[PDB]
């Protein structure tokens, strides 16, 4: 109850008006003090324990992060829109050695948002329904995070259908790009700890703080 | 730990 | 169409009546088998050219073969039983190194199907969602991947509502547990490439397939 | 490559 679409696009138009590598750390800082402004906009999050809200964003900021980014490059011919107005060609990221998940974003998130026309407020739901990850470990009231993200995928059923009558399966065919996603989450956190490791690439401070232990 | 992230949240 | 959750219900019934490790990947091999004559009663999944029926398969045989044994772990303590017949309890498990993904089976995967009682006919749905992943690099015809996908959560959202009207969001419940899937499938793939790597942990031939290249 | 499978796949 009390999980309104209009909320949750707020939050989006709220938070939104050389080396390759370098410039998607880079971009991925910023963003990250804005991720956290966007969910204090998403109805009930800062009323969670801050414990908790550490662990959902700590949790789902890389996720988060890149469902934003690739919605926001679906104009784009072959790259993405970085939020600091820097474009990443795909010839780009493929001479720099991260060419295999780039095309990833590319064509299984990108590409497919843009195929069926995702709008902001689909966006803002799927970030929301991502924010409320109930198997994030430590969680304090687990079941608590589990009832807002049902709270969000119904109101967000009740857009689609009424918004796309003439498209039954547009829920489905939304939450079932969180698998991708997930699956994509996990290969840039491995590059990013990698980057790190080598030393090579420069990473500030929050970014660094999220690839902390746990 | 967490010292940003606690920050931001926080105000 | 032409996607009767009857049909899917029928491909599982068909399909199924001291080192832990050891003893699971002796599993996952007996299985593999049987996870071939499972697809083949999917609709539709043998008409598909050979190639991309090995893609498919190739590409899920891990989520798949862990939403089985999870399923089937319903009615289990604290452990999972084997298609084997052998029950892997949990501190067995955890003596064995490989507590840590052992433990995210039983609370993202086996307890939330006990908690929500998923049946059979549920389970064989998610799975067949997993075997239709258009996502999966080198398929000759994508777009007819995703097209039979579509078909299976059609027949599945219709099932649900009319067998559970009282539960409005049983189906996005069921979804979203794929993204939970997609990330232990991928954990377990690592923990099998480091046993092979290491060569301890015998390895039988299908098995062994499955960890080739690509 | 992948030997087994096709075969099982086949029949
Ligand atoms: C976790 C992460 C986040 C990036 C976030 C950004 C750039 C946000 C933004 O600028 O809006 C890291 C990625 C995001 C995706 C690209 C392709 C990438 C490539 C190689 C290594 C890492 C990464
Ligand atoms: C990919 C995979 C498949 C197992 C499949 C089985 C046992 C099927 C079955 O017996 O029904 C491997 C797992 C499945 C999950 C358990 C906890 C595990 C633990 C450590 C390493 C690997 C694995």
């Amino acid at each position: 109850e009390d999980m309104p679409v209009e909320r949750i696009l707020e939050a989006e138009l709220a938070v939104e008006p050389n080396d390759p590598v370098t410039n998607i750390c880079q971009a991925a800082d910023k963003q990250l003090f804005t991720l956290v402004e966007w969910a204090k906009r998403i109805p009930h999050f800062s009323e969670l324990p801050l414990d908790d809200q550490v662990i959902l964003l700590r949790a789902g900021w890389n996720e988060l992060l890149i469902a934003s980014f690739s919605h926001r490059s679906i104009a784009v011919k072959d790259g993405i829109l970085l939020a600091t107005g820097l474009h990443v060609h795909r010839n780009s990221a493929h001479s720099a050695g991260v060419g295999a998940i780039f095309d990833r974003v590319l064509t299984e998130l990108v590409s497919k948002m843009r195929d069926m026309q995702m709008d902001k407020t689909e966006l803002g739901c799927l970030r929301a329904i991502v924010l409320f990850n109930p198997d994030s470990k430590g969680l304090s009231n687990p079941a608590e995070v589990e009832a807002l993200r049902e709270k969000v995928y119904a109101s967000l059923e009740a857009y689609c259908k009424h918004k796309y009558p003439e498209q039954p399966g547009r829920f489905a065919k939304l939450l079932l790009r969180l698998p991708a996603l997930r699956s994509i989450g996990l290969k840039c956190l491995e590059h990013l700890f990698f980057f790190k490791l080598i030393g090579d690439t420069p990473i500030d401070t929050f970014l660094m703080e999220m690839l902390e232990a746990p | 730990k967490h010292k940003i992230l606690h920050r931001l949240l926080q105000d």
